[PDB]
């Protein structure tokens, strides 16, 4: 600790984040149980007497678990994994400045959505209107990133200055595009709170213009899924391979990913405003393109990382077409957890190709479908793999061992997770394509839906099934950290960075992805490009409404 | 071995990369297709409408329900829908059968949304903006709207109805 | 080969195929 401070830090931000998790968590099965036809939320409001909402709820659940839980990780991963790469110290008040931003702008934006005063849901849509205390709130917990951002860029220069002409390091690379990503993927919010719902909320201005908030918003709104999904992969493509039992088959194709994304994340936006007014077709129409471009990435990554695992497979020991997989460390949860969580991504990025398809948008856009992919995303393949990263990334933090009990619950939580979360998946997406909307107390219209009577038990046997992974993830999680034995061979021990393969690389696409300055300045553009006239616009007609309070 | 996996595995990478362009190349295309057809009505038309929110249901083609479906054309019907907490004015929208309905649709409080269960047309409706969408209903009957964008606590149960007649 | 990356790139695609063609059906079906 007085070695690597960094621990510490990224301990604290690991800890505030599966805290998010839990409370965000808890209103999860219930909300299940309400897709599935089944109200038990006079249960949870005898529980949790200062719940007053379902829609209440929904609010904690998306902030806390969406927002606040990944955001933490996200810090977490991408600034301790390049450090450990690059052997150097971050700059540590920096690093305990972001977590107090993080830490004091969670409880003051706490403190109206306990209070019942920002029952708006995670997208915050004017003219609903929240308590100042959380838009002030939510935007010094993200602003935090900022000087995350700072952070990672100032290791990065300092490291090239001590090795000129040499290519940046993989993990480093990797979360270097990621925050320069992040940075302008955040300007949208950024302004919309400026410009929009700082002032609105304090009383400065009578009305905000729904559809700019929205354009604003989507801006930073589509790029912050993978802004979510980034650290998984940096774990899934640098660490991974090792616990497999094998080694990442390329690492130029890893940084092509990576680029790919921060060229591709931030100009789409408008592929959550496809039911949107006032957006001309045309740029619908680009945006979905470029949806679909952006989708590579993930598409290339499907591979490489499936290569790497065949490779670990077979050096295990596994003959045939499937034999490799049976090879493989099904008794580790730090690979269990991953693994599970890139299976379920197959009908995720699925539903999220068909989202992006323009008009097929018109078939599952607001339904059930959507939450139906998304919590495959974020819900079961990023949680999934912060999860086992416990039993890796914990004791290397902490110098906690896992016990071997301990990994037996931790390989329990993480497959019974990943089976309700494929459950539901399975009761949303159909629900959704029946027409059950999303975002909706739906066990309070018992009679509504009736075609649903199938999905809803889905739905339901998902809910308990997820009530069970989550109380066992909370005995578990606190076993691990307030356990009594401590071993610090386990914390001086190295990170499990797997090796890469022995290929010749393409040393210049190495070099030419390594001119990062250029890549970001065409990023910018693209965003100018493709959100520059829309906005030029939008502000040149805008048209304010009175806030309204629904709750 | 090493050294001939990293050549194979990275051969048929470049492969995978290649199907999945065209794949989504294709689809591009197939989308394309959509807009050229008449399914294509759904989409909002594109163009900034702007209207007082405050003063929709006092002035204006929103503030008679009754008189909200309007005759455009020889086979066109422009109907004036106001998407509000929690309902929809006109209960029900009647609408013959074949005939091309231009929904022009807002909302005088919060964002709502306009689903027409069984059919293509899911708009966000806001305050402040018309909203346009355009339809044909081949079938007759009774279609249900769904507002599914949360509006507050009367979101669950806000529902509409579009009756088509023969 | 990679027998065992193109199975798994094998499942993704005809998830993705049945995906899209199943809700490009259903779009026209309600058109
Ligand atoms: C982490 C967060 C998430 C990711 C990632 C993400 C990815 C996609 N999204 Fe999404 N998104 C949309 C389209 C996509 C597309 C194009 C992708 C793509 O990036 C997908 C690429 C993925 C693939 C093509 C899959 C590759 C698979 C891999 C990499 C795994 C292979 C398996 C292996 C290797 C296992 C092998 C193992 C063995 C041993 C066998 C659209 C619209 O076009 C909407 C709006 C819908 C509407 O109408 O409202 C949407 C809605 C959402 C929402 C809700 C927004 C809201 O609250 O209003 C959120 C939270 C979200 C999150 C996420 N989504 N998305
Ligand atoms: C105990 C496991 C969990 C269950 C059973 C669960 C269940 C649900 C359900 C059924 C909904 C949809 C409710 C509605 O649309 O009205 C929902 C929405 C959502 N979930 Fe979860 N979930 C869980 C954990 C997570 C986690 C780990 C995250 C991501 C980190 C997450 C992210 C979200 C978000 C973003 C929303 C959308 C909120 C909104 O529309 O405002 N879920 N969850
Ligand atoms: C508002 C309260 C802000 C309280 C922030 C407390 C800062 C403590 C911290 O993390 O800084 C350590 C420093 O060396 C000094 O103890
Ligand atoms: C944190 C953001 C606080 C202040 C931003 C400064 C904004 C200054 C507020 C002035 C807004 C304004 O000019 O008011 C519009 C008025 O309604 C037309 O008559
Ligand atoms: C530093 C911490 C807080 C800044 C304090 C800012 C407090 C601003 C008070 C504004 C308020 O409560 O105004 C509601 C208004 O009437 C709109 O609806
Ligand atoms: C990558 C950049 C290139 C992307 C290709 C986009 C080109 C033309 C869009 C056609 C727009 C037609 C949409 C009209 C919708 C309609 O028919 O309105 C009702
Ligand atoms: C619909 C809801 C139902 C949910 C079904 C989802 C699919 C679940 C699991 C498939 C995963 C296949 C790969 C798992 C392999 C484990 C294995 O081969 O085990 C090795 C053995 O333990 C020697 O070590
Ligand atoms: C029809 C079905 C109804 C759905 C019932 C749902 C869950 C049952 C519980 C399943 C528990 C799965 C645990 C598997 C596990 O953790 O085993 C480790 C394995 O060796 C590889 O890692
Ligand atoms: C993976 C695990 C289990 C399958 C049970 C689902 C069958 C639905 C039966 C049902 O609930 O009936 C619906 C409706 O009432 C019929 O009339
Ligand atoms: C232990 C491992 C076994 C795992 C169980 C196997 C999964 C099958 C069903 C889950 C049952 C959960 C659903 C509970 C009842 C559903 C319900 O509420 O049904 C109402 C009906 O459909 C309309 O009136
Ligand atoms: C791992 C977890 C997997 C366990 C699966 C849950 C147990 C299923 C057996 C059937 C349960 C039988 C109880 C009857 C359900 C019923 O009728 O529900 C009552 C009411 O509709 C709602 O309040
Ligand atoms: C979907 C299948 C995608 C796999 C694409 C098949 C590419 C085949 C390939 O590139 O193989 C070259 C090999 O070295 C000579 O046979
Ligand atoms: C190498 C050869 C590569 C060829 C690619 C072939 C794949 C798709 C072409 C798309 C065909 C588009 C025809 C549109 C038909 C359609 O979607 O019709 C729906 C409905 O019937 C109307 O009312
Ligand atoms: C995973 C399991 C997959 C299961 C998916 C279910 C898809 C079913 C239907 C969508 C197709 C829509 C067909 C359009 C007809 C509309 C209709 O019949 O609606 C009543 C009408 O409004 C009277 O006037
Ligand atoms: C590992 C990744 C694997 C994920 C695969 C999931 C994709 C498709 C399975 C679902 C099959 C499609 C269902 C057929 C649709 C159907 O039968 O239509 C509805 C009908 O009208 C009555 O509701
Ligand atoms: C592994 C867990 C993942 C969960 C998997 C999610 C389930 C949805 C599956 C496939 C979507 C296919 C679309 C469904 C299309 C059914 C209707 C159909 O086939 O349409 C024909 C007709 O023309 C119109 O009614
Ligand atoms: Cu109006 Cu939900
Ligand atoms: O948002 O994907
Ligand atoms: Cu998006």
């Amino acid at each position: 600790y007085e070695a690597y401070p960094e621990k510490k830090a990224t301990l604290y931000f690991l800890v505030l984040g599966f805290l998010a998790l839990i409370v965000g968590s808890l209103f999860g099965p219930f909300q299940a149980l309400n897709y599935g036809n089944v109200d038990a939320y006079p249960l949870l409001k005898r529980l949790l007497p200062f719940v007053q909402s379902y829609y209440q709820g929904l609010t904690l659940h998306g902030v806390l678990n969406a927002i606040v839980f990944t955001q933490l990780f996200a810090q977490a991963i991408m600034v301790y994994l390049p450090a450990r790469e690059l052997n150097m110290r971050p700059n540590m008040g920096l690093m305990w400045l972001s977590w107090w931003m993080a830490f004091i702008g969670l409880v003051v934006f706490a403190l109206p959505l306990l209070a019942n005063e920002a029952t708006v849901l995670y997208t915050f849509y004017p003219p609903l209107k929240g308590h100042w205390a959380f838009y002030l709130g939510a935007s010094v917990f993200v602003l935090s990133t900022w000087v995350s951002i700072y952070i990672v860029l100032d290791l990065w220069r300092r490291w090239k200055a001590a090795n000129p002409g040499k290519v940046t390091p993989l993990v480093t690379y990797m979360a270097v595009v990621f925050w320069l990503m992040w940075f302008l993927a955040s300007l949208g919010l950024v302004l919309e709170a400026v410009l929009f719902l700082l002032p609105w909320s304090f009383g400065l201005v009578e009305g905000v213009d729904p559809l700019v908030a929205r354009t604003l918003f989507w801006w930073t709104g589509h790029p912050i899924a993978y802004f979510w999904l980034l650290p998984a992969y940096a774990i899934i493509y640098t660490i991974l391979p090792k616990q497999a039992g094998g080694k990442l088959v390329s690492d130029p194709m890893a940084r092509l990913a990576f680029l790919l994304f921060l060229l591709l994340s931030t100009p789409v936006g408008f592929h959550h405003q496809f039911a949107d007014p006032g957006i001309d077709p045309t740029w619908k129409m680009i945006h979905s393109v470029l949806t679909l471009f952006v989708a590579v990435p993930s598409l290339m990554t499907a591979f490489t990382v499936a290569a790497s695992l065949e490779f670990a497979g077979r050096l295990r020991g596994g003959r045939g077409l499937f034999g490799w997989i049976r090879a493989l460390p099904w008794d580790n949860p730090a690979f269990v957890a991953p693994v599970l969580g890139l299976l379920g991504f197959i009908p995720g990025g699925a539903g999220g190709i068909v989202n992006a398809s323009f008009t097929l948008d018109y078939v599952v856009h607001n339904t059930a479908w959507v939450p139906g992919h998304f919590h495959l995303q974020v819900a079961s393949l990023v949680t999934l793999t912060a999860m086992g990263s416990l039993y890796w990334l914990l004791p290397n933090l902490t110098g906690k061992p896992i016990s071997d009990a301990q990994r037996r619950l931790g390989l329990a939580v993480v497959w019974l997770w990943f089976l309700g979360m494929m459950i539901m998946a399975v009761g949303l997406h159909w629900a959704g394509l029946l027409n059950v909307p999303r975002r909706a107390y739906i066990a309070q219209v018992p009679d509504a839906y009736p075609h649903a009577a199938v999905p809803m038990v889905f739905n339901v046997l998902a809910g308990i099934v997820l009530l069970v992974a989550l109380l066992l993830f909370i005995y578990g999680l606190f076993s691990v950290l307030l356990s009594r034995e401590r071993k610090p061979e386990l914390a001086e021990a190295p990170l499990p960075f797997a090796e890469v393969i022995s290929g010749p690389e393409d040393r210049r696409l190495v070099l030419a992805m390594d001119r990062i300055g250029f890549w970001f300045a065409v990023a910018a553009i693209l965003v100018v490009l493709a959100y520059g006239p829309t906005l030029v616009q939008l502000f040149g007609h805008l048209n304010p409404v009175p806030g309204w309070r629904l709750w | 071995d090493e050294h001939k996996a990293h050549k194979a595995i990275l051969a048929y990478e470049k492969g995978w990369l290649a199907f999945s362009l065209a794949m989504l190349f294709v689809f591009i295309a197939l989308i394309a297709y959509t807009l050229a057809t008449h399914t294509a009505g759904v989409i909002p038309a594109g163009k900034l409408e702007r209207v007082d929110p405050t003063t929709v249901r006092q002035e204006g083609p929103w503030a008679d329900p009754a008189q909200a479906v309007v005759q455009t054309g020889p086979n066109q019907y422009t109907v004036y829908v106001l998407a509000f907490a929690f309902g929809y004015q006109p209960n029900p929208i009647e609408v013959p059968q074949g005939a091309e309905i231009v929904f022009k649709i807002t909302s005088p409080d919060v964002i709502h949304g306009f689903h027409v269960e069984g059919t293509n047309i899911n708009v966000e409706v806001l305050p402040g903006e018309v909203s346009t969408v355009r339809y044909t209903f081949k079938r007759p009957g009774e279609y249900r709207i769904i507002c599914n964008q949360y509006c507050g606590l009367g979101h669950q149960n806000m529902f509409g109805t579009i009756v088509v007649k023969e | 080969k990679p027998k065992g990356a193109l199975a798994v790139i094998l499942v993704l695609t005809l998830t993705i195929l049945v995906f899209w063609l199943g809700v490009y059906a259903v779009f026209f079906a309600r058109g």
